[PDB]
């Protein structure tokens, strides 16, 4: 089941081959805080999308209680992006 | 003569199979339900095998075009049923089960 | 033999990050860096004792520590970096 | 303006419906396919049998020869105090992936 | 999903009702679960009140209290309610009315 | 212990798990349920299957030599 | 105490296991085979 | 009131309102409407 | 097993010269757009100007500003390429024309986009101007922040297929195309690619090749998320939703053909409109695109859910 | 009519789109003589390897 | 084979991010050491799970750790549990008994995770919910300086 990724490697090791080659076709002839606070908040969200695919994809078996697991999930990390909000970390 | 048993003959003949097969298989599952050793259940894998080569031989005798097709283009497809129903229609228009 | 290989990486990322937080002292970000290995390495003690003993309390396990993992680099570099505001230097 | 919402929303309904409808007819495929394997599958398991039971033997027979020298010995005693037949054990942690 | 209501210590007192519903236990109400609900809730206001004069929002405070006791009032006002129809708190009422029932 | 498979069926050592759980729920003393504990600590490591091959082999190669 | 392990509050997997037995991921192989008759 | 704070911030905020229009309806209909399609 | 690479080959050389002549295809309608006529003296009708265009770059003797580490300027370039190009091995064309068929193949995509702010970033470190620094800087911060919203979006159309195989996804539109229900949806995902790419007005922004690789990489990024596009809302392969009687045409013919009806958008949307600023670009991914997304997860779950449509 | 000459390069596009997945169907095929089988679970998988071991054998 | 090498490489990236002088070549090699054991749970058949390694360890914590180094300074710095089986496979891999029973329908390691991460086990997933909460909490309280 997990044969598919095989060809994948192959893949990235021609890709990095054609790359090299590329490179040699002419060889031959302050500080900013918001910088953090976006990366903060993908950081967050990124973990929430992670968690949404098991959900995702199991939605048929699980019914009526993961549903509302996930709901609740989310209305506490939207209560989180709202406090984002009204602090003024998503305005540039 | 007698059909090799390969992945597109038993896949094609599985709704044969499924339709003549009840006891057999029934019998053989429950066996192996009670213990999971191969050597206490090789009498009932004896009469499923033999129960169920004798229907493949009988319809290979019977419509042996309209299977031959069918099991060699389910072996194209790798035994997908969506895309193999024209055929699938004709061999199981000679054989009513 | 492959659970030993696989535990033996491991206990080796780990020993690595032990000794991370231990030398680098001095600078704070290895620090960081080095517990994020000793994490890393436990996550996988945890996934493949799930696989080696067929049972799914590792894999959930290794899912709810990435949270905590993140959450850990996500306070810690808030922390350095108002750290380095105040003294000025590392 | 109006008309925009009135079509994007009937437009949100049926094709929703449409989905549905949609899902319904894979997951009868699905089932089909299903259900066309487990009348195989005595078969495929009764051929699983007869070959790992001659292998066994093999093993058996192999396992005998080499020390029948030993005083202490069995040939082939089961390890599980239960009596429980279990498949013999591999030194892969995951075989069948790969 | 499966569910089992069943707990570790077992009621002491007679059980009508085992796994009551929302509608039922909220209708189970007595004088004494409303008394305490309003009680909670008036506590609440008023510590909101008190508490939201020196910022200066004694309204949003006040609101922000009375959410809290009227949350806090209804759910120990169905907790005891819930008990009482279960067995676990004394059901001296309860067993009446369903008696008769 | 659990049950979950990795592969969405019963755990490969969950029977011998409640075999041996069972034996406990009716025994006040664990040194009668000890033929089971050894079973389901065998089912999660084979070290008694593999102590077994390993002397089958090494007993092979002492008779090469 | 003697035998603690044989309290009804230290053995609940043994009661809830049976009630989570049919559940979809932690079936007998076999037993979903034979649920169509 | 309501009528006229709800057309200020609807006005100003046509976008999170549209969303929490529209994530309500996504949570009314298996909190409301499942139950009753449940007696059917 | 030793054609696995001819397959590699036969997926990657098409795929650049798909890219210059992408190149050659936006000059030429942003031409057409402006009442003018694109390159035409060099080809018959301008085909031959990427190859004069590829040959002049190459012939020019440049020289490598080596005023850094070396290392990271040059492999910068190349760690990008490489995560641009790995992405097709999983679009599947037709019904059984996909390289890699993983079973996990929109998180692996959801993955190889999200590596590819790396390449960007060191780009702008080793390259020893500031102001360069600042502005890989801020386009990396522009493309996660809309990297979230094409990760809801993708929930979102996972949600109404039940696996992660691209190959399915396109099977779970045989009733009806995800476009047509999820237009809403469809015009989001379509704006953060735009943005996701550093196109049209979320576009604020050295020699030889390393530029010629951020360039390809950058339009390959492009066809890709314009292939995506159509195979998750458009149908991928699958024929026009009625009249099944133009049936001879391959599947692989349809895909190709919405592809460049999104790319056409792309040049259409670029042509049309002016740039956002970068105040604004942040504004507009954080406050109207992620509460969005993460509305229609909930109103398309609740309403799947509900009535029992779910896969 | 006159916007025809935009359309050259947009499908030059479109046949390179066409032939990546078109070498992929004939040169897999030529190797095996069957085309990918899309969603490869593990009964298919070991159902093929037993397919191999028949054939081998007779 | 493909597992030593696969580990060997991760080893010495992480030496090297345990003894790097400049910081950015620590989280560069801090990136492989998790590029490395993505591989490594792929080998496992845990795709999901690397697949989630490239997603969250060397997509947002490295990123993250990167933008810090980046813009700020860039300055400077066995036999008891499980016995091994010794190689004696010749006629232990003709030794393989396969159940085709669990094999009929076989779930994906991502809806085998998902069938009970959400129903019999969401507390714990209620809790990683309430500690990202803290996390977003705590990044504005530490680190805000507006006008
Ligand atoms: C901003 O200024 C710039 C441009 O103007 C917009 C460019 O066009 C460009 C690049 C333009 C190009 C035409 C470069 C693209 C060249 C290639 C992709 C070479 C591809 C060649 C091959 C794949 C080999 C040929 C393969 C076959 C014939 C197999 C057939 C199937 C750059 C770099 C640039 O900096
Ligand atoms: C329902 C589920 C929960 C929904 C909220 C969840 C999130 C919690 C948010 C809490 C913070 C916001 C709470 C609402 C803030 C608005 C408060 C309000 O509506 O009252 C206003 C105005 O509205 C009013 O008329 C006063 C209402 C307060 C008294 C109402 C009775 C007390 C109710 C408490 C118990 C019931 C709970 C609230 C109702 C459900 C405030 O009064 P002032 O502006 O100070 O008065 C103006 C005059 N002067 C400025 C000069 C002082
Ligand atoms: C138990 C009851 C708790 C409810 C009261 C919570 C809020 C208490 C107020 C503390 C915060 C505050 O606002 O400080 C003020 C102090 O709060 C108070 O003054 C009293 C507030 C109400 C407390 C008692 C009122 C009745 C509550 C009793 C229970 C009913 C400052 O008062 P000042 O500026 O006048 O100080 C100078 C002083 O007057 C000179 O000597
Ligand atoms: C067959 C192919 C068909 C075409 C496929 C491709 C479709 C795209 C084609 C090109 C369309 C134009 C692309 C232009 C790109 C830049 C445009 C971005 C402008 C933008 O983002 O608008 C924002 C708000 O509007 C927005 O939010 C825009 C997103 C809205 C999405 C629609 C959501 C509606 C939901 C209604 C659902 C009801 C039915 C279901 C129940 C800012 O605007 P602002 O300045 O006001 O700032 C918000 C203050 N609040």
């Amino acid at each position: 089941m997990m044969l598919e990724f095989a060809p994948i490697f192959i893949y990235l090791v021609i890709s990095l081959l054609v790359s090299l080659i590329l490179l040699g076709v002419p060889f031959l002839f302050r500080f900013d805080i918001r910088f953090y606070l976006v990366s903060i908040l993908f950081l967050i969200f990124d973990l929430e999308v992670t968690f949404f695919f098991p959900w995702a994809v199991s939605l048929n078996k699980i019914d009526l209680f993961g549903f509302w697991s996930m709901m609740a999930f989310l209305f506490i990390l939207t209560i989180g992006f709202l406090y984002e909000w009204k602090r003024g970390a998503l305005d540039w | 003569g007698n059909p090799i048993p390969t992945s597109a003959v038993l896949t094609a003949s599985a709704k044969h199979i499924g339709m003549r097969c009840m006891p057999e298989n029934v019998a053989f599952l429950k066996c192996k339900k009670n213990d999971p050793n191969p050597e206490k259940c090789l009498d009932k894998g004896r009469d499923v095998t033999r129960c169920v080569l004798g229907l493949l031989k009988d319809l290979h005798q019977k419509c042996q075009k309209e299977m031959d097709d069918y099991v060699g283009c389910m072996y194209y497809y790798t035994n997908e049923f969506d895309l193999c129903r024209k055929e699938q229609e004709a061999f199981e228009k000679v054989c009513p089960l | 033999m492959d659970l030993i290989k696989y535990f033996t990486f491991s206990m080796i990322i780990f020993i690595l990050g032990i000794w991370g937080i231990l030398l680098n002292r001095r600078n704070i970000l290895i620090m960081l860096m080095s517990i994020e290995l000793m994490l890393l390495a436990v996550n996988l003690n945890f996934l493949v004792f799930s696989v080696s003993l067929d049972d799914m309390m590792g894999q959930v396990f290794a899912l709810l520590v990435l949270t905590v993992a993140a959450a850990e680099s996500a306070i810690g570099l808030a922390i350095f970096v108002i750290t380095f505001r105040v003294r000025g230097t590392i | 303006a109006m008309a925009m919402f009135l079509a994007v929303s009937g437009a949100f309904a049926w094709g929703m419906y449409q989905v549905g409808q949609g899902n319904k007819i894979r997951r009868a495929l699905k089932e089909e396919k299903y259900a066309a394997r487990r009348t195989i599958l005595p078969i495929l398991q009764a051929e699983e049998d007869e070959r790992f039971v001659s292998e066994w033997k093999k093993y058996l027979e192999y396992e005998a020869d080499v020390m029948k020298d030993v005083p202490g010995w069995k040939v082939g005693e089961n390890v599980y105090n239960s009596g429980r037949w279990m498949p013999p054990a591999t030194g892969e942690l995951r075989p069948d992936v790969w | 999903m499966n569910t089992d209501i069943t707990a570790l210590e077992k009621a002491q007192y007679p059980v009508v009702d085992r796994n009551p519903a929302f509608t039922k236990v909220v209708g189970n109400f007595s004088t004494l679960d409303y008394l305490r609900f309003s009680t909670i809730t008036g506590i609440s206001v008023t510590v909101g009140y008190l508490s939201g004069i020196k910022p200066g929002i004694k309204g949003p405070s006040m609101v922000t209290g009375g959410l809290i006791g009227l949350m806090g009032g209804f759910m120990y006002a169905y907790q005891n309610s819930a008990g009482r129809l279960m067995g676990f708190f004394p059901n001296d009422g309860e067993v009446a009315s369903y008696q008769k029932r | 212990a659990s049950g979950w498979g990795i592969t969405g069926n019963k755990g490969r050592c969950y029977d011998f798990w409640m075999d041996f759980s069972e034996c406990m729920s009716h025994c006040r003393e664990p040194k009668d349920c000890t033929l089971l504990r050894e079973d389901y600590l065998e089912c999660l490591h084979h070290s008694k299957e593999f102590q077994r091959r390993n002397r089958i082999y090494k007993e092979e190669q002492r008779k090469l030599r | 105490p003697y035998g603690f392990w044989t309290f009804e509050r230290h053995n609940a997997q043994l009661r809830w296991d049976p009630q989570i037995s049919q559940v979809a991921g932690r079936r007998d192989p076999y037993d979903d085979l034979l649920e169509d008759n | 009131p309501v009528m006229e704070k709800l057309r200020m911030f609807v006005a100003q905020e046509p976008v999170v309102a549209a969303s929490c229009l529209i994530g309500g309806v996504g949570l009314f209909l298996p909190a409301v409407v499942r139950p009753i399609l449940d007696s059917l | 097993y030793i054609a696995v690479p001819a397959e590699i080959l036969g997926i990657i050389l098409p795929l650049l010269l798909g890219v210059a002549f992408l190149v050659l295809a936006e000059r030429k309608v942003m031409a057409f757009v402006q009442r003018r006529k694109g390159p035409d003296v060099v080809g018959s009708f301008g085909l031959l100007q990427p190859l004069a265009d590829g040959l002049k770059l190459i012939l020019k003797e440049p020289i490598s500003p080596s005023s850094a580490n070396f290392f990271l300027f040059r492999m910068a370039p190349v760690a990008t390429f490489m995560l641009s190009l790995v992405a097709w091995a999983v679009v599947p064309f037709d019904y059984g024309m996909v390289l890699s068929d993983l079973n996990i193949g929109l998180l692996y995509l959801f993955a190889i986009s999200s590596l590819g702010v790396y390449g960007i970033i060191i780009a702008g470190r080793s390259s020893n101007s500031k102001y360069a620094f600042l502005g890989a800087l801020r386009s990396a911060a522009q493309m996660v922040s809309y990297e979230v919203s094409i990760g809801l979006i993708l929930i979102t159309v996972l949600i109404c297929v039940g696996s992660c195989n691209l190959s399915e996804i396109v099977m779970a539109q045989k009733q009806i195309w995800f476009g047509i229900p999820l237009f809403p949806v469809l015009v989001m995902f379509f704006i953060s690619c735009l943005a996701e790419t550093n196109r049209a007005p979320f576009d604020l922004p050295y020699s030889s090749m390393g530029f010629a690789l951020f360039f390809l990489g950058e339009y390959a990024n492009m066809i890709l998320m314009s292939g995506l596009c159509t195979l998750f809302f458009l149908g991928g392969w699958l024929p026009i939703l009625d009249l099944p009687i133009f049936k001879k045409i391959p599947g692989s013919i349809w895909f190709s053909i919405k592809v460049l009806f999104f790319l056409f958008l792309y040049i259409w949307v670029r042509a049309a409109f002016p740039r956002y600023r970068y105040d604004q670009l942040m504004g507009l991914g954080w406050k109207v695109f992620l509460p969005l997304s993460l509305a229609w997860v909930v109103s398309v779950s609740g309403l799947l859910v509900t009535f029992q449509w779910l896969p | 009519l006159v916007w025809l000459e935009a359309m050259l390069p947009l499908g030059i596009i479109g046949g390179m789109l066409c032939i990546m997945g078109n070498s992929q169907y004939y040169i897999h095929k030529a190797y095996h003589g069957r085309p990918k089988h899309i969603g490869h679970d593990e009964w298919d998988v070991a159902m093929e390897r037993r397919d191999k071991k028949v054939v081998e054998k007779a | 084979m493909i597992l030593s090498v696969l580990s060997s490489l991760a080893l010495v990236s992480g030496l090297m991010v345990v003894r790097a002088k400049n910081p950015v070549h620590s989280v560069l090699f801090f990136i492989l050491v998790f590029c490395d054991t993505s591989g490594l749970l792929l080998l496992l058949g845990l795709d999901f799970f690397a697949m989630i390694f490239l997603v969250v360890y060397i997509g947002a914590i490295a990123v993250l750790f990167l933008f810090v180094v980046m813009m700020f300074h860039i300055q400077i710095a066995l036999d008891n549990e499980s016995i091994p089986l010794l190689p004696t496979q010749r006629n232990t891999t003709s030794l393989r008994y396969t159940v085709y029973a669990g094999k009929v329908r076989s779930w994906t390691n991502l809806e085998t995770l998902g069938n009970l991460l959400y129903t019999y086990y969401f507390v714990w997933f209620l809790v990683s919910s309430l500690i990202l909460l803290v996390a977003m909490i705590g990044a504005i309280v530490l680190t805000m300086h507006r006008t």
